């Protein structure tokens, strides 16, 4: 059965846009791949590097100075904000998904003010840290800088700093 | 397991009985507007959609509500109506489906009698996986595996061994 | 509760052109940013180096004089305009935004004439100095030069002024 | 209040193409910028470099022999042209535009001829010249060559000439 | 008055294809232009160096054997053909408008086959010599060897070719 | 007059899919040209290399076995194939045109299975020989390799081959 | 006749999917050529080099976390999942398709999530070894590595294993 | 071989009468609702489509089932209704067919008469290649080549030469 | 064979760890100083083993690693000691690390030119002494200039040529 | 002539397969040491053969092939053996095969740049002694240059200054 989403929360730090935020989009996590074709083969095999960089564009339309104040702050991962989502399919069983995230809100975009429309202030947020619970445990955790993708609970680069010294 | 038609209307009728004390009588294929309150469940049409990879027949019917009162009560049956319009943002009557979407809310005029001339059609779209899933490619069950070797190969002596053996 | 905007005015040196400008654009406000992946990380962290240009796109309706005499002045930073907003939400509470900017206007783009429309001259302003203040108080203060990159009253490079003696 | 336009004419060498011209567009005026971040800034400002180029783009529409014949002359700056306009707005005081322009006619595209339609010839200059008097005074004087750029009777380059001896 | 064309006949080696030439189009003349800003100037101006290359694509829709088999001739300027066509404004008068031109014929396409529509072949010719004639007397005669660019009668490289000794 | 297409067929290696070809495109002939100005000219002439390559595209909608058991073979030239095809025009004179080709199937591609459409697969033959006959006799007779550029008869390279002795 | 497909199933290991994947897209297999003429030819002769690269893209519309679990493995080929595909045609005769893929789950695509519409997630799966079985018998065999391309039995890379010594 | 419309009409009849015991009755052209499950088959419009390169002519008709019930059996005859659309997902009614498309359902007015109040339209549409294929270009049989060479030539001494010959 | 490349990286210098500003590395270039040599008999020179050459180790930092600038010239020679560590992840998951342990003279200090809203990259350079490349724990090199160790895979390859020198 | 180029590639190193990293080979440079020669009674000079010169072999491999590490300066030169198989399919089917049988001294092991994020590519290089290319099974080039053969296609081109040099 499919789930439609029925319920949507975004935080920013703790306050509650509950309500006025029209469209959100995670990021897509795309890994590092490589079209690699070595001697013997013919069709080439794509490899690993690691995940290429995330942005997650949500689009509130106020203005806001709840959101608007986390743009070009002196530190990146300062802007964190807390996404909670429901999916509700199979007979009611709404699937509490949170998708918590951290970054630098790397634009702000208003749009067009044609005096009269809404808002429809644009954000976007170059995410670092990214955790992601599908019915209260973990699916993806996704840390940059220390190395910790980690895919439903296993950390997948523990082999990686045991041979790094990390 | 699977939906049924028939699940569906009672099911409908029974949360609407809970929800709205004000409607005295929500029956799924009533006549005779016999008293003030009524509210007559329809059925406007029921159309395809993206059919699954399986036996289910997908189909989006257009329920649909409506709203009998005397002329006079319009007020009274927008808040009726604001009633029903609560309950399908998030409504899957408890029954494995999609939620209901909502189409619209408006009087109409009917092709049925007017003695009670107000009434307020309001329809709403939910999407069925009516039947069952059916099977095509392949039956072979678990019990049914025997994998030997190249010299133990042939009618003459058959291949003597089972998947599920020693450790 | 969503923002819905109400008033409209456009100033460009005083003179107000409140009524007919159809449509403005804000600069949107973009972190430079990079995708930086170094030794002991698999996901790109995005590091901020400034902010990249600003163009506002006003696009009034009338051979003005008053608007087309900033175009191509021998000074960048003469032309300035003052914009002034209200959103109305919550009860009525329509909140004063103000977005006065400053630069070169760099475009004057008059449109097809096809004898018997409107006019619809566009417009494109090189912003320097770009200051948002909604309700009152100040949320975006961005002057390039002198590196006064300010967000909602404290200065975000006041650190690095101090570095750079300036 | 906004200006519709009401009345159209173009010239080419005197002759009146009054009537049947029914796209014209006169040349965007861009500033050629340039995104400038030096040492102490963080936002690139934007610095004047000349003008870039400007094409005019007419479209009659008919075999004309009167505006073909200025294609590919050998002497640019002999086609012409002087535009006529007026837009009418507050209480009918149409204010009376003019654009005249020179320079290479640069290209003469003649559309589809799917035998039963209008003509509608395409022709775009390449214009020299441009002055442009919005009721009566000057607004816009760009003369390329010996860099009178003049805005509303000023000129932008009197600074220029005196320090290149022009 | 616009020029509102009525007839259509297309030659290819005077054999009359009135009739079933749907659609054609002339080449567009393009001076080569070149934006060139020297020292004394701000604005580019632009440049003749002659004429880029000029294709003609008119689209017959059948399967021909008459302009088929003129692709990929071992000689360019072979195909030559000869447009006449007819525009009619101003009480009655129609102009006798003919475009006569010659070159390879560089492309022959043959549409998809949905097995029940019309054929709609389509073709291109790189056109080398290319004459117009609107209303009996010439307007473009654009010969790219020997130089021979004629505007209206007079040769707007007669003072060249006495540079170049042609 | 017009030539509607009636009949289609096509072959693959003489197994009749005749029926469920609903699209195919045969390869756009095209001449190798390059804009060519030398010192006495100035618009260039476009001179001929030979031709650019040939791809066909025709699109079953079936899983054949038939037609997929042919790509990435180990031969070029191994598909070959041959279209039959029908143009009905001039009071029933339905004209036989074929096409018959050659060459590696170098795509299949099987579009979107969405659980309920059409099967639509597509494909593209790299085609090297191709044979044109309408009505009978030879129009286009294409052999890349031994230089054998064919038009109507007559070889187009048959004093190509005299020089490089082939 | 053509075929008109009627039942989909995807597995991913051993999951079954059967129902909620409303789209599906098989790994458009490529023959890496190159646009070959060499000194004896005109047209370009098109050399298979092997194969690109195969992306399969399948679209679920739920939180799974039994196919967001396989994203970012450190190992690729881990993902395998199993297609099972039912076209109908030809008098009830429904051949089963089956196409049984394997490589690393390059992709993991959460959409717009508006607040009230289904999920649909979207993933791509970068294809190392891709089998494809209609009506029983093979069809595409595709490992990469080991050099195994196989059209419908026979290995079109015997003749260069031996040659390899693979 | 090919199909007929009379035996697309005969086939359709068959399988419903199977699936169907509550429909009594369920003929391609009847008419006189004489009691109460019956179902009537129509047509109602024939259509053209994507011509295939042979002599059949390509043709989708929009088929319709009209459920005919005395009012006051809605849902006896929506349950009569979703068992035709059940049928549709897959049904090429076995006669070499494309599996036809569910279009819509739902109750109408018709123009006939209207003793039997309630009727539901249930119509989908399903593609038709009727009529025989048709070659155009050659018919020159396999009996009939004969391949000399060059001295061998001319209508002096003819070709000696079959296709079928030694080894 | 798996098909295995380079992933991610790592730096340490006298065990602090630069795991958060180093874009490149590079291993020193062993070459053998190869003198070609064609004599009394032969032709197309032969290639005699002479020896290596100098080992510049070069890297490149971008921030104010001033743990990393403090080794520039100082007056013990060969007191530069890290490692280059990098992990080959393979395709079968489990990474194969590969380390290298210096020991030299940070020779070269190149700070890039500062555009001012692009990187720094401090490009640096260490003509190492002694060098140690593992892969995954097992031996492959040991270099060490003075006192004659040329050990390649665990065995001494100079070790018949340091008994007669008397070293 | 077919049109035929090269599309897959293998190395050997004393029967190790590298069947899953090579990215690249090169084949060495057979080149004549030309001595140009202008003398009395000519103009244009006209090139006499003095004999090849050095033979570098370069390859590269992306991964931690420590089986191609060992070889690096051991003290007997020539002692890197290995074969540059590749095979040249044409465009009528069966494959050409190319294997180049080496013998000689890893020179130079060149691990490249270690950007974290791109390939490895240790490239490498060989100074061959011996050198035995193969077409189809058939020799072109027995290249040793000790002890004097240089046999082209079989038959031995120094044979004729090898009887009288007396080797």
């Amino acid at each position: 059965i499919p789930q439609t989403l029925t319920n949507t929360n975004l935080f920013i730090d703790g306050v509650s846009f509950a309500g006025d935020v029209p469209s959100l989009t995670l990021p897509k996590l795309a890994v590092k791949t490589e079209q690699y074709r070595a001697g013997g083969m013919d069709a080439p095999v794509s490899i690993d590097m690691g995940l290429e960089a995330m942005e997650a564009k949500f689009s509130t339309n106020g203005a806001r100075r709840e959101a608007l104040n986390f743009f070009g702050l002196a530190d990146q991962s300062a802007f964190n904000g807390v996404f909670r989502g429901s999916f509700k399919g199979q007979k009611g069983a709404s699937v509490p998904v949170v998708a918590t995230l951290r970054g630098l809100l790397k634009e702000v975009d208003p749009g067009d003010w044609k005096a009269g429309e809404k808002a429809e202030f644009k954000y976007a947020v170059a995410v670092s840290y990214y955790k992601l619970e599908v019915d209260g445990r973990e699916v993806y955790e996704i840390d940059p800088v220390n190395g910790v993708r980690a895919i439903n609970g296993v950390d997948q680069l523990a082999g990686m700093r045991n041979d790094l010294g990390l | 397991q699977a939906v049924t038609l028939e699940a569906l209307y009672a099911a409908i009728e029974q949360v609407l009985r809970e929800r709205l004390p004000e409607a005295q009588l929500i029956g799924f294929w009533p006549g005779v507007p016999e008293n003030t309150p009524a509210v007559s469940l329809e059925i406007a049409e029921l159309l395809p959609e993206r059919d699954p990879g399986t036996g289910e027949s997908a189909l989006l019917c257009r329920l649909q509500a409506r709203i009998m009162v005397p002329p006079g009560a319009d007020r009274q049956a927008v808040s009726i109506a604001c009633g029903i319009v609560r309950t399908l943002r998030e409504q899957t009557w408890n029954l494995s489906l999609q939620p209901a979407r909502f189409v619209r809310s408006a009087v109409d005029g009917s092709r049925e009698e007017l003695k009670s001339l107000r009434v307020w059609l309001v329809e709403w779209t939910q999407s069925l996986r009516l039947g069952d899933p059916e099977w095509a490619w392949e039956d072979q069950p678990p019990g049914s595996l025997m994998l030997g070797f190249d010299p133990q190969t042939g009618p003459g002596h058959e291949p003597d061994y089972f998947a599920p053996e020693a450790l």
